[PDB]
RNA sequence: UAGCGGCGAGCGAACGGGGAGGAGCCCAGAGCCUGAAUCAGUGUGUGUGUUAGUGGAAGCGUCUGGAAAGGCGCGCGAUACAGGGUGACAGCCCCGUACACAAAAAUGCACAUGCUGUGAGCUCGAUGAGUAGGGCGGGACACGUGGUAUCCUGUCUGAAUAUGGGGGGACCAUCCUCCAAGGCUAAAUACUCCUGACUGACCGAUAGUGAACCAGUACCGUGAGGGAAAGGCGAAAAGAACCCCGGCGAGGGGAGUGAAAAAGAACCUGAAACCGUGUACGUACAAGCAGUGGGAGCAUGCUUAGGCGUGUGACUGCGUACCUUUUGUAUAAUGGGUCAGCGACUUAUAUUCUGUAGCAAGGUUAACCGAAUAGGGGAGCCGAAGGGAAACCGAGUCUUAACU
């Protein structure tokens, strides 16, 4: 059960689900993984071949004292080369299905350990407006917060953006990274609801 | 858990061997490669089955057989796989659907792998002499 | 790009279900006449790869 | 990620060029000849160590072998005796003795004389 | 994988399946009837989009400082806390940003539709000859003439022509399947000299383009062609008026600006090699990798009324540099004039093994649909069964006439 602050409602959520042994690795493994898919890679030096200048041997072998040299673009010269250069590369890795599942629901099964989890009923602002949004949380006693909703309304989204600490995610689009970042984290019972279906 | 205290279960990581670092590196100046020779160089080594120029094992050795075509298009269904299809009817487009066997498979034969619960007919399929009394034993008739 | 098999092994050497590689015996093609029956006998049936040259097999054909 | 690598050398460099202050000409000033000096200094303490053990030994010998033939017995016969009398005392003590109390000195020799 | 292959090195399919995207038609011509589907223009319709743009919110006081955006304390806008500038780090000083509006004129689009101009339904009969195939020689097919189907042809030949011909991998015969010897066809696909916007576990002047700078310049070469080096004063030039020395010089010293001028243009920081000036000790009867353990004196500090640290090092025991290559190097074997910077086990996909995490007789998705690191999609792959060359049999099976 998980009871709210506005009703004391006794919503009987899976034990599995929101009531497992947090593990770490697991969870280390999948936002690791969450991190590198971030990435894009985008960077490139140039080899011998693809630095500009002539293939010709600047000295002979031989006769001149001097250490023999093939190329300009060699990578002990100075002004081209770099060994080992670097191509746009793709550093997003694979997660199993079962482990981004175990890993969502072992690091939100901890939030109800540590209270961070903040389950309600309706919560929506009136208007498309920050300054409502702003104020409201001060009665709910909130700063940084990941408000993840069922139905998402374009008012309470449009109200969240310019808020730095506040973000606005669906229940659908809940992630790792997200859940363990944001200091609380206030989920709607519509939301509770889906992600309970969601992770299973 | 938050972001900075996660950590990975010790035995994960294991670093990664950085050569030519170094004494205290152990490997460092010949990178774990020796003092001279093929072996040493870049793109050093030889090929694959080379033993110095002596006639290979993969040479020396007479090739045999060949390769059968029909044994491409029959499978070895195992019977503990065998009731996961249409009640107790398991002809062969039947089990395809299933996905035991594979699209371009003809024939096909049940063998004793163990373990029948339900009674299935097995028609229109080579059944092996103890499969033949486990389907059996479990009640549905063969053919 | 994947690994490509040496084909001229992949003809001579069978994937036992322990791990081993069955395989023909050589001395078994043409002059046989000088040769005794016994030793022809012998030769006949397959054979397992030794301990020593099972590297050069396993490296030569990975796949089976 | 391109690391530069100026500063970790310079002071890599810095810190030896520092335990070579003293020395003469290159070997006080420039690293690649330093490094050299630096080590072999190095191993020159790791011997002198245990070469430091051994000329102290042969030092006081030497002032205990001189101090006892003033009293008319060599060095071989004194440590004989002193052991013929079960005396534990060392050379380090006994060639300073030897040097700062002689009217205490004598009676050892004199105990020397007894076994 | 099947094959091909001095059956070596190597090269490497299709069938079938899952996807993206889907679309078909004209000719080798004769009736009635004919502008009606169709497009290819002159166009007409909005909607635009674009090349100029407009508005665009709300902060103050003290403290430190050269300077406030900073700290400190109280406000307020937020569909605007993207980002940039401003004398140090700005939501609210400025330019922007989100959001609502814009085009006189040229244009690129998607639908009405007046139209020089183009042919609908349906009869009856046509169906691409030096061609297919063949011999010879080459080539293309994964397929190297091999038992080699298939296609293309240089060369020499030669059918039937729909009660026909092609193909189904030598070939034949039955079945099945298509209809060559003429054409036109969008989309999914490849690319970026170039124009924008935006993003980087990309670089930050020996890096990054060769080129941050008047660089494809200087310079080199007959020429094709090669091809550099060289960034930063300060917030603001307020870039030093004026004296003094000197050759109505270079260069300095004062004065003055500035927070600062060892920030004064050879201009942030200013290392090292290298070259000096002055202070302390040692050093002109003393042999050698120049150090190292011992150690007098002398010179400097501290607190105490006695001991330490630091610099120096008379004299003295031991002591033949580093790297490389070697059976072995002080070696008179190699390499290094020194310093600073740069300079060498990497990246991608396959594979086996170790560790670790998930789930477990199961594990698991690939491309793709996805507003998208979810969730679909199990096409597949791998494992749970092997023996046999193979048919085949299978907890057995191979061998063999058969197995104690
Ligand atoms: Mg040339
Ligand atoms: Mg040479
Ligand atoms: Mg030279
Ligand atoms: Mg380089
Ligand atoms: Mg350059
Ligand atoms: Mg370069
Ligand atoms: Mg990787
Ligand atoms: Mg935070
Ligand atoms: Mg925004
Ligand atoms: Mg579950
Ligand atoms: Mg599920
Ligand atoms: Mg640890
Ligand atoms: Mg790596
Ligand atoms: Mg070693
Ligand atoms: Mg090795
Ligand atoms: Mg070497
Ligand atoms: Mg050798
Ligand atoms: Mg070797
Ligand atoms: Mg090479
Ligand atoms: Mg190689
Ligand atoms: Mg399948
Ligand atoms: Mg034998
Ligand atoms: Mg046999
Ligand atoms: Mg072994
Ligand atoms: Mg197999
Ligand atoms: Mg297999
Ligand atoms: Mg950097
Ligand atoms: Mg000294
Ligand atoms: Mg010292
Ligand atoms: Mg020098
Ligand atoms: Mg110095
Ligand atoms: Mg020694
Ligand atoms: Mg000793
Ligand atoms: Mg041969
Ligand atoms: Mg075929
Ligand atoms: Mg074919
Ligand atoms: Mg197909
Ligand atoms: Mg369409
Ligand atoms: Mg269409
Ligand atoms: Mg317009
Ligand atoms: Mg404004
Ligand atoms: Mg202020
Ligand atoms: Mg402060
Ligand atoms: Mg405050
Ligand atoms: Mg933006
Ligand atoms: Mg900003
Ligand atoms: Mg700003
Ligand atoms: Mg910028
Ligand atoms: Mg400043
Ligand atoms: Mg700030
Ligand atoms: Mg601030
Ligand atoms: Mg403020
Ligand atoms: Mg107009
Ligand atoms: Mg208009
Ligand atoms: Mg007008
Ligand atoms: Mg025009
Ligand atoms: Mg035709
Ligand atoms: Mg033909
Ligand atoms: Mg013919
Ligand atoms: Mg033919
Ligand atoms: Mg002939
Ligand atoms: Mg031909
Ligand atoms: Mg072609
Ligand atoms: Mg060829
Ligand atoms: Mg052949
Ligand atoms: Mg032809
Ligand atoms: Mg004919
Ligand atoms: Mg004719
Ligand atoms: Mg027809
Ligand atoms: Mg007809
Ligand atoms: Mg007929
Ligand atoms: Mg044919
Ligand atoms: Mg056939
Ligand atoms: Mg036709
Ligand atoms: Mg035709
Ligand atoms: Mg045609
Ligand atoms: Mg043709
Ligand atoms: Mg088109
Ligand atoms: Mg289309
Ligand atoms: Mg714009
Ligand atoms: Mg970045
Ligand atoms: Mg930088
Ligand atoms: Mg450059
Ligand atoms: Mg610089
Ligand atoms: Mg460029
Ligand atoms: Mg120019
Ligand atoms: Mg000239
Ligand atoms: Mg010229
Ligand atoms: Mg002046
Ligand atoms: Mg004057
Ligand atoms: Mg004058
Ligand atoms: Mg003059
Ligand atoms: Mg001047
Ligand atoms: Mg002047
Ligand atoms: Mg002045
Ligand atoms: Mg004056
Ligand atoms: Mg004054
Ligand atoms: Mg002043
Ligand atoms: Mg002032
Ligand atoms: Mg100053
Ligand atoms: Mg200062
Ligand atoms: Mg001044
Ligand atoms: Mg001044
Ligand atoms: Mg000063
Ligand atoms: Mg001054
Ligand atoms: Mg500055
Ligand atoms: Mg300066
Ligand atoms: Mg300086
Ligand atoms: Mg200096
Ligand atoms: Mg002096
Ligand atoms: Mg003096
Ligand atoms: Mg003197
Ligand atoms: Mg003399
Ligand atoms: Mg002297
Ligand atoms: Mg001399
Ligand atoms: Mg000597
Ligand atoms: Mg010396
Ligand atoms: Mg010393
Ligand atoms: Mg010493
Ligand atoms: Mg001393
Ligand atoms: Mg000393
Ligand atoms: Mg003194
Ligand atoms: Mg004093
Ligand atoms: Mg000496
Ligand atoms: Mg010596
Ligand atoms: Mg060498
Ligand atoms: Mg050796
Ligand atoms: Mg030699
Ligand atoms: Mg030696
Ligand atoms: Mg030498
Ligand atoms: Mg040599
Ligand atoms: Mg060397
Ligand atoms: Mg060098
Ligand atoms: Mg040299
Ligand atoms: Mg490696
Ligand atoms: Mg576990
Ligand atoms: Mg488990
Ligand atoms: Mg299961
Ligand atoms: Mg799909
Ligand atoms: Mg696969
Ligand atoms: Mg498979
Ligand atoms: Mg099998
Ligand atoms: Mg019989
Ligand atoms: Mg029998």
């Amino acid at each position: 059960e998980l009871v709210l602050k506005d009703a004391q409602s006794a919503l009987t959520v899976s034990e599995t689900t929101f009531g497992r042994d947090f593990n770490e690795a697991l969870v280390h493994q999948v936002v690791v993984a969450y991190a590198a898919g971030a990435r894009q890679g985008t960077r490139a030096q140039k080899t011998r071949a693809e630095v500009t200048g002539s293939g010709k041997k600047p000295w002979r072998q031989k006769g001149t004292g001097r250490a023999r040299s093939g190329s300009i673009k060699s990578p002990i010269w100075r002004s081209g080369g770099v060994t080992f250069a670097a191509r746009p590369q793709d550093h997003s890795q694979k997660v199993n299905k079962k482990m981004y599942r175990g890993a969502l629901k072992s690091i939100l099964s901890e939030l109800v350990r540590q209270d961070r989890l903040i389950v309600v009923e309706k919560f929506s602002v009136e208007a498309p407006k920050t300054k409502l949004l702003a104020q409201k949380l001060k009665d709910m006693a909130l700063e940084d917060v990941l408000i993840i909703t069922g139905e998402l309304d374009e008012n309470l989204f449009l109200a969240a953006r310019n808020l730095h600490k506040v973000d606005v995610r669906d229940a659908t689009g809940i992630d790792p990274v997200s859940l363990i970042a944001f200091d609380k984290v206030v989920m709607t019972a519509d939301a509770v609801k889906q992600v309970e279906e969601m992770l299973a | 858990m938050r972001l900075n205290t996660l950590s990975p279960a010790e035995g994960s990581k294991k670093a990664g061997k950085r050569l030519g670092r170094g004494i205290g590196s152990g490997l460092g100046k010949t990178g774990g490669r020796g003092h001279k020779g093929q072996k040493s160089r870049s793109g050093g080594g030889v090929r694959r089955g080379f033993e110095g120029g002596q006639m290979p094992l993969y040479r020396r050795l007479p090739k045999f057989g060949f390769t059968s075509r029909k044994a491409a298009i029959t499978a070895e269904i195992r019977l503990s796989d065998l009731a996961k299809v249409e009640g107790g009817v398991v002809d062969l487009n039947t089990l395809k659907a299933a996905n035991i066997i594979g699209i371009q498979i003809e024939f096909a034969k049940v063998i004793l792998a163990g373990e029948v619960t339900t009674p299935v007919t097995v028609r229109g399929l080579r059944v092996t002499k103890g499969a033949r009394a486990a389907i059996e034993a479990a009640g549905g008739k063969i053919e | 790009p994947k690994i490509k098999t040496v084909r001229g092994a992949a003809k001579r050497f069978k994937k036992t279900g322990k791990g081993g590689f069955k395989h023909k015996h050589a001395n078994l093609r043409h002059i046989l006449t000088k040769k005794a029956t016994k030793r022809k006998r012998h030769l006949r049936p397959k054979a397992m790869v030794s301990k020593g040259d099972l590297g050069l097999v396993i490296a030569c054909l990975p796949y089976a | 990620a391109r690391v530069k690598r100026g500063v970790i050398a310079r002071a890599r460099h810095k810190k030896i060029l520092k335990q070579a202050k003293g020395y003469y000409g290159a070997r006080s000033r420039v690293y690649r000849v330093a490094f050299q000096a630096v080590i072999k200094a190095g191993q020159y303490a790791y011997r002198d160590r245990r070469q430091r053990k051994r000329q102290f030994r042969q030092l006081w010998i030497a002032r205990i072998n001189a101090a006892a033939r003033q009293n008319g017995i060599s060095y071989s016969k004194f440590i004989n005796g002193l052991k013929k009398a079960s005396v534990e005392i060392d050379r380090k003590i006994l060639a300073d003795i030897a040097v700062f109390d002689k009217v205490a000195f004598t009676a050892l020799v004199e105990k020397a004389k007894a076994a």
